[PDB]
RNA sequence: UAGAGGACAGGGCCUUGACCUAUUCUCAAACUCCCAAUAGGUAAAAAGGGCGAAAUAACUCAAUUUGU
RNA sequence: GCAGAUGUCCAAAGACAAGCUCAAAGAGAACAGAAAUCUCUUGUAGACUAAAAGGGGAAAAGCUUGUUUGAUUUCUAUUU
RNA sequence: GACUCGUUCAUACUACAGUGGCCACACCAGAUCCCAUCAGAACUCUGAAGUUAAGCACUGUAAGGCUUGGCUAGUACUGAGGUGGGAGACCGCUCGGGAACACCAGGUGAUGAGUCAU
C-alpha cells in the first residue's frame, strides 16, 4: 500500500556510525570518464541526484557525464530478462568502482613479462593459475613439537 | 549528572582537524575546488589570501587529491627587499603582495612579457578564484586589496565592486592603494598629540618614513616589484608508576 | 468468493524457461540527449574530416583520371 | 606575566516585565548613566539592559560600590540597590575563546576561578 | 530488579527520601556500538587494449596547440 | 495484519548570501519566587527543521538579518 | 625551529598537569579612516609598548575514549544431506561457512605541495 521513492531505505539509506556529515572535500576532486566503471552508493547527506532505492550498491558504466552529474548505465532484472537502464545520479553517490582494476594491473604486469619473455623468446603462460593441488612435501618437526589430541570428557 | 561521561564520549563524532582548528570552511573549499565535471584537467586556480596580524601572505593553489600544490606564493615580509620596511599588515602591502604573487606566478609561467596587467594604479589571461578564508567579506577588506593587485598584476579574478572602500569610489579605492590613509592619521595624530603619534608608529619614526613619504615610496615599490619580481612507552611507564606508588606509600 | 491475492510461485521457473535474456549490448548508442555543445561540436569535426579526406579523394581521383 | 584580572564585562539591567513607558523611563535613565542605547528583552519587551567596557566600566562599578557570598563559582559578581548590576571579569587573552578564525578554549589554569576573584573584588 | 558509596526537600545530632557515582537481575517486529551463513552485483582483452605521430572542431583551456 | 498519516499548509515556511548556535544543566545578579530578564561554564544536537513516521542537517538544511521572485518560458535523456 | 594551503578525519578527541621562544604564529596597543555594533566584545581598520599567562607545539596520566592484535571461540548462528534421535519442544551426525559483547595487551599518529628563519 506503500511504494514511495524512498519507502524501506530505513537503514540503507542511513549514515554510518561517527560517519555523518556531508561528503569529503576531496571526493569532488574524483576524476570520471566516459566508458569507465563506477559504483552507485547512496549519500543520505546529498538529497538531489540521489539514486533508487534499487541501485545502491550497484556497479554500472558510465555513459553521460554533465556538470555535476553522471548518467550510468546498469543491468536490470525484470522478471524474465534483464534490461539496461540509465540512471542519471550527482556526483556524491558515484565512485570509482574497483571492479575492473585486477583487471587493469594484470594487463600492465602481463604486457611488461611478455615483452621480456618475446625479447629472450621464451614460452610463458599468462593466464591465471586457478591454483588447485599442492604437490609432495618432504618436512621436519621436532619432536617435542608433536602434540597428542584426544576428546575431552563433558563438564 | 555529568555530560562527559564514557558513552557521550563514545558516541561523539569529531569534525575534520582544520574544521577543528578553524583554518577552513569545507564549504567554500569544495565549492571552490569543485570543477565541471565535463571539462577534464581543468585545474581552476584559487587565489589564497590569509592575513596574520603581523603580515599577510598570498598565494596560487590547485587542488589535487594528495594535497594543494602551490604554484607561487608571496608574503609581506618580501616587500622589505622592495623598500617597505614597515606596515606590512596594510592595505597597500597587501595589494603589493597581491601584485607580487600575480608577477611571480606570470614569471614562472613565462608569460610576463605577455601580460602586462596595468600600470600605476587607476589572449584570455589566467583565471583563478579568490579564497576568502573565514575573513568577513566587509566593505573595504584586505583580502579584496590583494584581489586588486593581482587583477593589476595580470590575473583574471572575478570580482564586483561593492566591497572596495565605498559601495564605487576608485579615488579612495588608489588612496588606501597607495597608504594615503595611513598618512592621514599620521598627520591628524601629529596635529592632535605628538606623545601618541610617536607611541604609535614608532618604527615608522626609527625608519624615518613620513607621512608625506607613504604615497611615494608605495609607488616605488610598485615599479620596482613590477620589474622584477619525548615519548615514553609501556615498560619504563609501569616502571614509573611502580616507583609513583612506592613512594605514596609513606607520602601521604 | 475470496481471492489468493498474489503469489510469486512458479514466476522463476517461467522466467528462466526462456532463460533470463540480456541486452543486446550494441557497439553505438544514440547520442540524442547528451552533451549538446560536445557532441555539436563532434558534428563539426567529422564533418571537417571528410571534407579534407574526400577533398584529398577528389584530387587523386582527378589527377588519376586526367 | 599577564595574569591581571580586569573587567571583561559590566551589564546594567532593568527588568520590569511590563510594557512602555515605564520601559521607555528606564532606557532613559540607563541612557545617561551610559550613553550607549540599551536593548530590550523578549517579546513573547519586559527589560532593558546594556554591556559597557573600559574606563567606563570601573566609573560605574566606583558608582555602584556604594557582599563576599554573591561570587559565581566561575569568577563573577553582581548587586542591586531600581537597577541591577552584574560584572563579569576575565584574565588577558579571553579573545581566543570568541574570535571566529580560530576560536578555542583557554585552559582552567588561565581561567579566573571564584578565590581570586574575591581576592581582587577586596584588593578593588 | 535489587542493593552499595556520596554534599537539595520534611519532621524530631537522628529519621524520610530525592539526586549523583560505580555496580546488578531481565527484555524489544515497528531498538542498535558490532555483525554472520545464505542470497545478490560488476569485471576477467581482438568491432578491443597499449603506445606514438598527423589531421578536424564552432567544444574545453590562460593555451590553433592546453585538453577532449 | 500491526502503529500511524494524506485530499492540506506556506510572498515565505520559496531563492541566494552573510553572521550566529541550539535543547538542557550548573553557578551568580533588587523587586524576582519552580518557573519572567542578564552573565559565565558545560553542552554531537539530547533543539529546530508546517504536518505522520523514517532518513538528513552545526561557520547548517536550524535562528537572525539583507537582497529578491528560479514557485519563469521551451525542449530532451530518463527513474519510481 | 616555524608558517600557509591541504590529505587521512579521534592512534588525530576529551580532562588534568608540566615544558617551550628571536623573527614565526599569537595574545597584545588603539579607533582617524573602510567597516561594526548596546557594546572597537566580536567584525573591520591602523599598529608594535608589553607577554609566553593563554592560544599553539611537545610530553606526561596503573586517565576516559579511540585504534590494532589476542582471547572470547570453532562458542553463538548458519548453507546443503539425512526412511537421523526425540511425543514434542528441540538436539546430534556428514559435506561446508563462521560471529558479537565482554576481558587482556600494545599504541595515541602519519603525510602532499609551498614558504620563512638559522
Amino acid at each position: 500500500k506503500s511504494r514511495g521513492k524512498r519507502s524501506g531505505t530505513r537503514y540503507k539509506f542511513s549514515k554510518k556510525f561517527r560517519k555523518h556529515g556531508e561528503c569529503t572535500a576531496n571526493k569532488y576532486l574524483e576524476k570520471l570518464n566516459y566508458g569507465d566503471y563506477v559504483d552507485i552508493v547512496c549519500d543520505s547527506t546529498q538529497q538531489k541526484g540521489m539514486p533508487f532505492n534499487y541501485y545502491h550498491g550497484k556497479t554500472g558504466k558510465i555513459f553521460h557525464i554533465t556538470k555535476r552529474g553522471v548518467g550510468v548505465l546498469v543491468n536490470k532484472r525484470v522478471k524474465h530478462r534483464i534490461e539496461q537502464k540509465k540512471v542519471c545520479v550527482r556526483i556524491e553517490h558515484v565512485r570509482k568502482s574497483r571492479c575492473n582494476e585486477d583487471f587493469l594491473l594484470r594487463k600492465i604486469k602481463n604486457a611488461e613479462l611478455i615483452k621480456e619473455a618475446k625479447l629472450k623468446n621464451e614460452h610463458i603462460n599468462i593466464k591465471r593459475k586457478t591454483e588447485g593441488p599442492k604437490p609432495a612435501a618432504m618436512i621436519k618437526v621436532p619432536p617435542s613439537k608433536i602434540i597428542t589430541i584426544e576428546p575431552l570428557p563433558f563438564y | 549528572k555529568v555530560v562527559k561521561n564514557k558513552a557521550y564520549f563514545k558516541r561523539y563524532q569529531v569534525k575534520y582537524r582544520r574544521r577543528r582548528e578553524g583554518k577552513t570552511d569545507y564549504r567554500a573549499r569544495k565549492a571552490l575546488i569543485l570543477q565541471d565535471k565535463n571539462k577534464y584537467n581543468a585545474q581552476k586556480l584559487r587565489f589564497v589570501v590569509r592575513k596574520t596580524n603581523s603580515q599577510v601572505i598570498c598565494q596560487i593553489a590547485c587542488a589535487h587529491i594528495e594535497g594543494d600544490k602551490i604554484l607561487a606564493e608571496a608574503k609581506s615580509k618580501e616587500l622589505i627587499r622592495y623598500g617597505i620596511p614597515v606596515g606590512l599588515k596594510n592595505y597597500a602591502a597587501a595589494y603589493a603582495t597581491g601584485l607580487l604573487c600575480a608577477r611571480r606566478f606570470l614569471k614562472s609561467l613565462n608569460l610576463d612579457t605577455q601580460f602586462l596587467g596595468v600600470e600605476k594604479v587607476t589572449r584570455k589571461p589566467i583565471k583563478a578564484f579568490l579564497d576568502v578564508g573565514i575573513t568577513r567579506t566587509t566593505t573595504g577588506n584586505r583580502v579584496f586589496a590583494a584581489l586588486k593587485g593581482a587583477c593589476d598584476g595580470g590575473l583574471n579574478i572575478p570580482h564586483g565592486n561593492n566591497r572596495f572602500p565605498g559601495s564605487f569610489n576608485p579615488e579612495q579605492l588608489r588612496k588606501n592603494i597607495l597608504g594615503i590613509h595611513v598618512a592621514e592619521y599620521m598627520k591628524t595624530l601629529q596635529e592632535e598629540d605628538n606623545d601618541k603619534y610617536k607611541t604609535h608608529f614608532n618604527d615608522y619614526l626609527k625608519n624615518n618614513i613620513g607621512a608625506d613619504d607613504i604615497e611615494q615610496m608605495y609607488l616605488n615599490a610598485h615599479e620596482k616589484i613590477r620589474q622584477n619580481p619525548k615519548k615514553l612507552n609501556a615498560k619504563l611507564r609501569k616502571k614509573r608508576v611502580k616507583e609513583k606508588l612506592a613512594l605514596y606509600v609513606e607520602k601521604l | 468468493a475470496k481471492s489468493k491475492n498474489h503469489t510469486n510461485h512458479n514466476q522463476n521457473r517461467k522466467a528462466h524457461k526462456n532463460g533470463i535474456k540480456k541486452p543486446k549490448k550494441h557497439k553505438f548508442m544514440s547520442r540524442k540527449g547528451l552533451d549538446p555543445n560536445f557532441f555539436r561540436n563532434q558534428k563539426y569535426c567529422l564533418k571537417g574530416i571528410q571534407k579534407k579526406k574526400k577533398e584529398l579523394k577528389l584530387k587523386a581521383k582527378q589527377e588519376k583520371n586526367n | 606575566v599577564m595574569r591581571e584580572i580586569k573587567v571583561n564585562k559590566l551589564v546594567l539591567n532593568i527588568c520590569v516585565g511590563e510594557s512602555g513607558d515605564r520601559l521607555t523611563r528606564a532606557a532613559r535613565v540607563l541612557e545617561q548613566l551610559t550613553e550607549q542605547k540599551p536593548i530590550f528583552g523578549k517579546c513573547r519587551k519586559i527589560s532593558c539592559f546594556v554591556t559597557v567596557r573600559g574606563k567606563k566600566a570601573l566609573e560605574i562599578l566606583e558608582k555602584g560600590l556604594k557582599r563576599r557570598k554573591n561570587f559565581s563559582d566561575t569568577g563573577n559578581f553582581g548587586f542591586g540597590i531600581g537597577m541591577d548590576f552584574y560584572v563579569h571579569l576575565s584574565r588577558s587573552g579571553y579573545r581566543v575563546t570568541r574570535r571566529t578564525r580560530r576560536r578555542s578554549k583557554i585552559s582552567k589554569t588561565h581561567k579566573v576561578t571564584k578565590e581570586d576573584a574575591m581576592k581582587w573584588f577586596q584588593t578593588k
